[PDB]
């Protein structure tokens, strides 16, 4: 189901998941559709595809 | 002649080329603004 996280959590977990995926060239299996935990990685990748 | 008739698979290929170029250029552009000395001085001020 759809949820939300803390903002200070979303800055650390969000950008740190992005730089987990840049510095080694990682793969990220998600649950696919834009719900919940995938809703936060879509906003984190929105931060990714604006600065890297 | 100088014109090169291109078939539809490199038509989309030069298109997604060109989308990369336009996005990468915009990214660099705004990076040079957000790394310029003038900005640094100001953002530090505010």
């Amino acid at each position: 189901q759809n949820f939300e996280l803390q903002p200070k959590l979303k800055q650390v977990f969000g950008k740190g998941l992005i730089k987990a995926a840049m510095t080694t060239g990682a793969w990220i299996f998600t649950g696919g559709v834009n719900t919940g935990v995938i809703r936060h990685v879509g906003d984190a990748l929105k931060d990714h595809a604006s600065k890297s | 002649g100088l014109k090169l008739f291109i078939t539809d698979d490199e038509l989309k290929k030069v298109h997604d080329f060109e989308e990369q170029c336009i996005e990468e250029y915009f990214r660099e552009k705004d990076d040079r603004f957000n790394s310029s000395n003038d900005e640094r001085i100001r953002v530090t001020s505010e």
